[PDB]
């Protein structure tokens, strides 16, 4: 499903590199 | 926009640090006599804010 994807403690990073889940 | 929040006779002091995705701000406000350097003496800063930002910081810039 193209709505869901993956690429320090509680760090987040929206920069870009991404694989969608099947 | 993944987070948002709202709330030379005087010396304003601050400390900023980012640890485990939390950004901590401390401060103190005090009167002073000589402005040319930081006043010799002691008074500890106390916490204001403790934001759950989750962001990496390596640079900063002041706003005038
Ligand atoms: C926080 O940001 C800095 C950049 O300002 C990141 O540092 C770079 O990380 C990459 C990782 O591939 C390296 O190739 C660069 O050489 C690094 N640059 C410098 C100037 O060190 C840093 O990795 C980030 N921190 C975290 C914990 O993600």
């Amino acid at each position: 499903n193209y709505n869901y994807l993956y690429r320090k403690p509680f760090e987040r990073d929206i920069s870009t590199p991404l694989q969608s889940y099947g | 926009c993944t987070f948002e929040y709202v709330s030379f006779k005087n010396l304003r002091e601050f400390v900023f640090k980012n640890i485990d995705g939390y950004f901590k701000i401390y401060s103190k406000h005090t009167p002073i006599n000589l402005v040319r350097d930081l006043p010799q003496g002691f008074s500890a800063l106390e916490p204001l804010v403790d934001l759950p930002i989750g962001i990496n910081i390596t640079r900063f810039q002041t706003l005038l």
